[PDB]
RNA sequence: CCAUCUAUAAUUUUGAAUAAAAAUUUUGCCGUUGCUAUGGC
């Protein structure tokens, strides 16, 4: 009912902000709503994660409409400024993406938290 | 150069301020104004 | 700089001394002397140099310890 | 005169001076080696006055002050000298702080009555970048990075800093004159805390690479790397003793490292709010641990970012007690910012009820060493103080301070008078961010400033 | 770095007095609010 949906549980978003600061040191991760947009485009896109505080939260909903018609798994999770926090980045982060790669160092990581994404939608 | 600057940097607000307005079922000026 | 360290130290008076694992970390160097550690040894435990004894020194593989 | 003659003579007018101020005697020498026994002996958690302490808060022209640390002279019994480097300093309290305007500051705090008075400072700069480009060479005088961290020696003779440049300045005190610069040698090497032995040269230094970095300042040279850590070591606390303590953020565990043995203690939160809510029939997951402090040779504090404080044993690996949510939670997003509708309940409905509700973090946590009380900090807008029960298995919120407004970065105390009657100043750096980024939005009042607030005790 | 020696500042003699002279020892910027404290960038 809410337009940011689904929302990540406390378990949950603690457990995807993990997977997002380890791509981060790996340099698979994608941050801001253009770089996201652009990774759904060219289909290299494990999963999106978005901010649900984000200020309004409208500049960020058209990655939902892309990711459901590339049917790429996404989540919300509360707070923008704890995304930027495991992002790596000294900002505030509404979106970012995990970029897919099979022969990653993380890839049992990205792939549990994908399937309580997936199980979550 | 200093033209361009200005002119990459309304394009990234007017890109925002669409999608304020498209996803919006009732959208206000509050937003457009600020940016 | 040199750290020296002593660890599993035991007070032995059926041979009147004290036994322990003497570790020595030497950032950049290649190793310390057994002349230095005795000196070094022999101010921190308050005794003469004579009464020092220090032996079976190996440096782990890639240096430093 | 020979030298044991000259100690007689110290220690008999020592002898004289508790006389004079005074069974009572005896105790009283006793407590001048508790210390030397890691055990909490100072118990002036009910003797302290919070609300009647006198609140003032002090504005810097510094952007974002990120550091504060306090040096206080201290008597060494064993040779009766003051811990203060000369004759000119003796009874001398200072403060030194760092801000992210890559200027360092020494302020004096001796008069409690009185403001912090700034007496000098050093501030880099571009001119100080390093042309070589390799590690080894990073040997320039000044910062030209965001400086993070600051402690001055026990000995009053050095303060040494470190920040995003990767570097180790050591400071005269008298002119914050450097007199060494100690490179990490690493790319992501940045120095995120400092932590100087008590009594003692030995500092400790935790880096971005996730390893702890000690050094000799009197040898001016490093000793040895600490591995263990898998991710950043945010922040680190020493005792006496060579046990310092470490936690290391986004990895949520507390580490305590025994140097001589060279063996480590691994100590984890596992908290689930599953069960707490079960057993209660808003609990926030652990994010990361940000902050620590010693309060024993034996016990520590920890804060982290979902408002946990956590009372740690060497005994347990568990917590033994924690505080959720002690700061309480964030103002609630405001509902005309949180969409563009025009329909008033339409904006509310994105607010998700208490979905989107998160706690404040602990951005500092200080105990008074071998104590019974410890202050904790968060962009709250005041700070708490907490009291430690007598069997060291709870705590207690023995008051509040509001004066502070904005990012309390750090936080130091200091005592003054004899021995029956202290008087206790709390030091805390205010920034209007974060130390290590500008994540937090704008705080509305916040400020930058020392905050300070002294307290009496009376009973 | 410490000590010493200078410098700065305070009490005192001739002095209406200036004067000499021994002698000694809260902010980077912009406001509001007091006679001090907190609002914006």
């Amino acid at each position: 009912n809410p337009k940011a949906f689904p929302l990540a549980d406390a378990a949950l978003t603690q457990q995807i902000l993990d997977v997002v600061q380890q791509a981060a040191n790996l340099r698979q991760l994608k941050k801001g709503a253009n770089e996201a947009t652009k990774t759904l485009n060219r289909g290299i896109s494990e999963f999106i994660i978005m901010a649900a505080d984000c200020e309004p939260i409208e500049i960020l909903l058209h990655l939902p409409l892309l990711c459901e018609d590339k049917n790429v798994p996404y989540v919300f999770v509360p707070s923008r400024v704890a995304l930027g926090r495991a992002c790596g980045v000294s900002r505030p982060v509404i979106a970012a993406s995990i970029t897919t790669n099979d022969a990653s160092a993380i890839k049992t990581q990205i792939y549990a938290v994908k399937d309580k994404i997936e199980t979550l939608l | 150069k200093n033209k361009g600057r200005i002119s990459r940097y309304l394009a990234n607000k007017c890109s925002m301020a669409s999608r304020i307005d498209n996803y919006s079922e009732e959208p206000s000026n509050v937003f457009g104004s600020v940016l | 700089a040199v750290t020296i360290r002593t660890r599993k130290v035991i007070s032995n008076p059926l041979l009147a001394r004290k036994q322990f694992v003497v570790d020595v970390l030497h950032p950049n160097r290649a190793n310390v002397s057994k002349d230095e550690l005795r000196e070094k040894l022999a101010e921190v435990y308050k005794a003469e140099k004579d009464a020092v004894s220090v032996f079976g020194f190996r440096t782990q593989f890639g240096g430093g310890k | 005169e020979n030298p044991a003659d000259k100690r007689r003579r110290l220690a008999k007018q020592y002898l004289e001076n508790l006389k004079s101020e005074a069974d009572i005697i005896a105790s009283r020498l006793k407590e001048d080696v508790a210390e030397q026994q890691g055990r909490v002996f100072r118990y002036f958690g009910d003797k302290l006055l919070i609300s009647e302490a006198k609140q003032s808060f002090t504005r810097v022209g510094e952007n974002n002050l990120t550091c504060i640390s306090c040096f206080q002279p201290v008597l060494n019994k064993y040779t009766f000298e003051e811990s203060s480097n000369g004759d000119k300093n003796k009874g001398r309290l200072f403060a030194y702080t760092v801000s992210k305007d890559l200027q360092l500051t020494k302020y004096d705090i001796t008069d409690f009555s009185k403001r912090p008075k700034k007496l000098k400072y050093a501030k880099g700069g571009a001119k100080y970048i390093p042309t070589s480009k390799h590690e080894y060479e990073n040997t320039t005088e000044g910062h030209y990075d965001e400086i993070l961290t600051v402690a001055a020696s026990p000995d009053g003779k050095y303060v040494v800093t470190g920040g995003r440049d990767r570097k180790l300045i050591v400071w005269s005190t008298e002119s914050l004159s450097p007199v060494k610069v100690i490179p990490t040698k690493d790319r992501r090497g940045e120095v995120l805390s400092l932590a100087f032995r008590k009594n003692s040269d030995q500092l400790y230094a935790s880096c971005a690479d996730f390893k702890i970095r000690t050094y000799s300042i009197n040898q001016f040279s490093q000793l040895e790397i600490l591995y263990g850590h898998h991710d950043i070591v945010e922040d680190i606390s020493a005792l006496a003793m060579e046990r310092c303590v470490t936690v290391g953020a986004r990895d949520r565990t507390a580490m305590l490292w025994k140097i001589p043995d060279e063996t480590r203690l691994t100590f984890r939160g596992g908290d689930e709010p599953q069960k707490l809510l079960r057993r209660w029939m808003l609990f926030f997951c652990e994010g990361s641990i940000d902050v620590v402090s010693m309060v024993d040779d034996f016990h520590f504090i920890t804060g982290s970012d979902n408002g946990n404080i956590c009372l740690w044993s060497l005994a347990k690996k568990k917590p033994i007690f924690t505080e959720r949510i002690a700061h309480g939670i964030l103002p609630e997003p405001s509902f005309n910012d949180i969409s563009g509708e025009t329909d008033e309940e339409l904006r509310k409905r994105q607010l998700q009820g208490k979905k989107l509700l998160q706690p404040f973090w602990i951005t500092s946590l200080y105990a008074i060493p071998y104590s019974n009380v410890f202050i904790s900090g968060s962009w709250s807008g005041s700070l708490k103080v907490w009291k430690i029960s007598d069997n060291l298995r709870s705590f207690e919120l023995l008051g509040e301070l509001s004066g502070a407004k904005g990012v309390v970065t750090k936080i130091q105390v200091v005592e003054s008078g004899k021995h029956g009657k202290e008087k206790f100043r709390i030091l805390a750096s205010i920034a209007k961010e974060h130390r290590l980024g500008r994540w937090i939005a704008n705080v509305s009042g916040a400020r930058n400033g020392i905050y300070s607030a002294v307290i009496d005790q009376t009973g």
